[PDB]
């Protein structure tokens, strides 16, 4: 085999670019911005009465003609550049192109014309429509997460960390997707701790490197039982995070963690006494550079607050540390900052361990949460207000007082309101609206959840969540109308959502818009759907109204995703409407005998005497 | 999607059309009907007597919805007298956006190596107790060896 | 020769010697491009095959095996034009449109697998592509609609080893 005399660079650089022609566009659009102007000020001279006067008289005036004569010109142009691929040429193929250019000339005189439409007074409604490669989903995709997690879909939350993940490694969002396991349960903290490991060796951010110390302080008091080595290496960590700011409010709040490392009292009193002195020396310098031209304690509020930030409930050692800071300091808003802190641990405390609600409501109960701040402003700062507004927030989540739904309406309410009044709607988590609206569904009414999440949508528009919650309860509520109506709003909002494709699939199916309601299904089957409710209730539906394939395909969804749930009878019953699956008819027998309930082995042999028949 | 229509009454009639958008809440900040998901060619058509016309319905998606865009205008001179003047057609277009887990599995395997260092802080624990055992067993020996 | 030969190198070495020889003869440098595409020579698989397009377009194996040297580098927007390209033009080739799928496989994208793979079907349908077809229709999401299909002309395809992956295709169809 003979080599080249010559080299393999050897064949001529051309080097040719390619560049797209696009100069018709432009005139296209640059003709039909100026003859739209022409049309506006034709539209201000002389509602849809006005607009077919309008039509006529410029049928009248010949100025149509001459329209129709320039942009024949232009079109012709357009046609000329964008579509010569020609081919077989058949006649439907012909509608098809038509219909392409059409769409096409239309979608360009909306792009010449959104200048306009967007210059106009009517409220700029920008398109949901963001088809993006995770360029800029990233942050969008955390707020989708956090949507995620105040409903609780949690499969569907991980999903949107682990893809933002995936497209960028980053610190921050290591950081994110630790936090957010962090928030699922105390099983998944492993995982958390070490995503913060993960996050901390890319990077020693300064919002990094406390969280991990935070999971290591959770180790050594978790219900997972570990031991004292786990939190023995938070003191190194946060010393590094100190290292980070050796001389600012983080070496106070490591000083916590040396407390709750054991037998360091000394070392923790002297870093306290060294953290007094560095406090008193930045208010001196605070207080001579004021005259040219305590701190302790809300540092301790402020390393409370973060671990509040997170799921951890141990932050209850921040606060064990934040009163004994030598001298009780002047009261102010601190101490009520202290009360509040200590009643979020409270409430923390409840729901890590559950039934605690009883023995919590009986502070609250006199002489607790400040009584709302006095129930008024009177002489108080913000930061009373602010207590007063968590205060009731706080109250009206403690539910098990008595049950007593109705008071939770009460308060809910009330701070709904309170916030309205103040105008920081948006500042409500989105928790709050998911509580109001399940306590309403708790009572008989759900229209009023549906309202409840209408009020939500409109404080935050952007969100889809509370417009997909609005589509439940409308459901609920047998209202329709509005259920496809914000159901379909919530899906253009989020896609990739597959329990509004599940809900809108439900809804055509009780319209009778079966291929509606079955492109609904598939779309949401090719994502998620792991609500079994949902599927039941579309086979419910499917019951109603023939289909049995696809009574057997949701059924046999359902089946999957549960095994025991006596599915199996719905199964047996649509294949025995079918009558030719016997095979399936006596698996299901079988499936009933070790499902085992009384009742469904009664129904399993009247099953078992259709399958006989059949 | 190409929906076709057909006359019966002996009347010719101008078929044209109008697009009223769905009518969202209030509270809604999106714009899903300016730029027109469904477009069609043969607009303002004209229909003889006892004849089917064909309309090609193209859609075109910009994100994954379901672009409730209903038509349900049809206007024609002689006004139809058949249960409303106008009568109603419902238009719906669902996009998909093909998500792409491939590699979401690829994070999952992290976890595992994390249960292995999770083995490896538990083997210290280990380390640490079986520490406790070497001080206990010589003690009692140098006594009744002397 | 040299292809049936373990170095297809050799193969690419004569068909640059005919594409030296020769320059204007852009069949020298398709050939050579295949070559260096077997002996995962990258680099000069894609200058080749692009000297080769550039001196004959209408070449759609130029083009699907440019499209599978943009698949082998990662170039994913490059090797989706290349394909459009090449379907533009004839893309007779089942062999080249099968490891294009099988890159989609393992790259992603699997809208693109599809794509490929009904070409594949319409080109050769008893070829068992639609167990392949099943297959990625399975994974990509729950669509029994076609898998219901694929599994019929699994069946349909009547050997031994390809029933029985139509039976396991069929049992994850009912899954």
């Amino acid at each position: 085999p003979p080599p080249r005399p010559l080299l393999e660079l050897i064949p001529p650089r051309d080097l040719t670019p390619k560049p797209p022609p696009t100069t018709a566009v432009d005139e296209f659009k640059a003709k039909v911005r100026v003859i739209a102007r022409a049309l506006a000020e034709e539209y201000k001279a002389v509602a849809e009465g006005r607009h077919k006067a309008l039509i006529f008289e410029l049928n009248r005036s010949g100025k149509y003609a001459q329209m129709r004569d320039s942009l024949k010109t232009a079109v012709v142009s357009l046609v000329r550049e964008k579509y010569r691929k020609s081919g077989s040429m058949s006649p439907n193929e012909m509608a098809l192109l038509y219909n392409d250019l059409y769409g096409s000339l239309l979608a360009a005189v909306h792009s010449s014309l959104n200048d306009l439409v967007d210059a106009a007074a009517a409220r700029p409604r920008a398109p949901p429509p963001a088809p993006v490669p995770d360029k800029q989903r990233l942050g969008e995709l955390l707020e989708l997460a956090a949507q995620a997690e105040a409903m609780g879909d949690t499969d569907r939350a991980e999903l949107l960390h682990q893809r933002r993940l995936l497209a960028k490694n980053d610190a921050q969002v290591w950081y994110e997707y630790g936090t957010y396991c962090l928030r699922r349960g105390g099983a998944k903290r492993g995982r958390a701790e070490e995503c913060f490991r993960e996050a901390l060796a890319l990077e020693p951010a300064h919002r990094g490197a406390l969280l991990a110390l935070l999971g290591c302080s959770v180790a050594a008091g978790r219900n997972t039982d570990p031991a004292y080595l786990e939190s023995a290496e938070a003191a190194a960590h946060r010393l590094l995070d100190v290292a980070g700011r050796s001389s600012l409010d983080a070496w106070a709040a490591l000083a916590v963690v040396y407390r709750a490392y054991g037998e360091a009292k000394r070392a923790e009193l002297a870093s306290c006494e060294q953290e007094m002195a560095r406090l008193e020396k930045q208010q001196l310098a605070a207080a001579a550079a004021a005259a040219s031209a305590i701190s302790l304690a809300n540092t301790l509020l402020e390393s409370l607050a973060l671990p509040a930030e997170a799921a951890l409930a141990l932050e209850l050692a921040a606060g064990l540390r934040h009163w004994p800071s030598v001298g009780p300091d002047t009261r102010t808003l601190h101490a009520l900052a202290g009360a509040l802190a200590e009643q979020a641990l409270a409430r923390a405390a409840g729901g890590g361990a559950a039934s605690a609600a009883a023995e919590a409501m009986l502070t609250p109960g006199s002489s607790v949460l400040s009584m709302m701040r006095a129930d008024a402003g009177e002489a108080v700062s913000s930061v009373a207000a602010e207590a007063a507004w968590r205060c009731r927030l706080l109250v009206a989540q403690l539910h098990k007082a008595r049950g007593a739904t109705d008071e939770a309406i009460r308060f809910y309410q009330e701070y709904i309101e309170a916030a309205r009044s103040s105008g920081r709607l948006a500042e409500v988590p989105l928790s709050a609206w998911l509580e109001l609206a399940e306590a309403y569904a708790a009572r008989g009414q759900a229209r009023f959840a549906a309202d409840v999440f209408l009020l939500g949508a409109s404080a935050r528009p952007g969100c889809a969540v509370l417009w997909r919650g609005a589509g439940r309860c409308f459901v609920g509520a047998e209202e329709l109308g509005p259920a496809d109506m914000a159901l379909s709003e919530a899906n253009v909002l989020d896609p990739e959502d597959p329990e509004a494709w599940g809900w809108l699939a439900l809804v055509a199916l009780r319209e009778g818009r079966a291929e509606d309601a079955e492109k609904a299904l598939a779309f949401g089957l090719r994502c998620g759907l792991g609500d079994p409710g949902l599927l039941l209730d579309i086979a419910a539906e499917y019951r109603a109204a023939g289909q049995r394939r696809a009574e057997q395909r949701v059924l046999q969804e359902v089946a999957v995703k549960l095994m025991p749930e006596s599915c199996s009878a719905r199964l047996l019953l649509a294949r025995c409407l079918v009558a030719q699956r016997c095979g399936a008819e006596a698996a299901e027998a079988v499936a009933a005998a070790r499902q085992l309930a009384a009742h469904e082995d009664d129904e399993a042999a009247v099953a078992e005497l259709e399958a006989e028949l059949r | 999607g190409s929906v076709t229509l057909v006359s019966r009454g002996t009347a010719a009639v101008n078929w044209s059309w109008r697009r009223v958008p769905a009518p969202q809440h209030a509270h809604a900040a999106t714009e899903l009907s300016q730029p027109p998901c469904f477009a069609a060619s043969l607009q303002s058509g004209v229909l003889l007597p006892g004849q089917s016309l064909t309309v090609a319905v193209t859609f075109e998606a910009a994100a994954a919805g379901t672009y409730r865009e209903a038509w349900e205008l049809v206007t024609r001179p002689p006004l139809q007298g058949s249960e409303g003047p106008c009568l109603t057609l419902r238009l719906r277009g669902a996009a998909e956006v093909r998500d792409e887990s491939g590699t979401g599995r690829g994070a999952l395997e992290e976890a595992l190596a994390e249960k292995e260092k999770r083995a490896k802080v538990a083997a210290a624990l280990e380390r640490v107790l079986r520490d406790v055992r070497m001080p206990r067993r010589p003690q009692p020996h140098e006594s009744v060896e002397e």
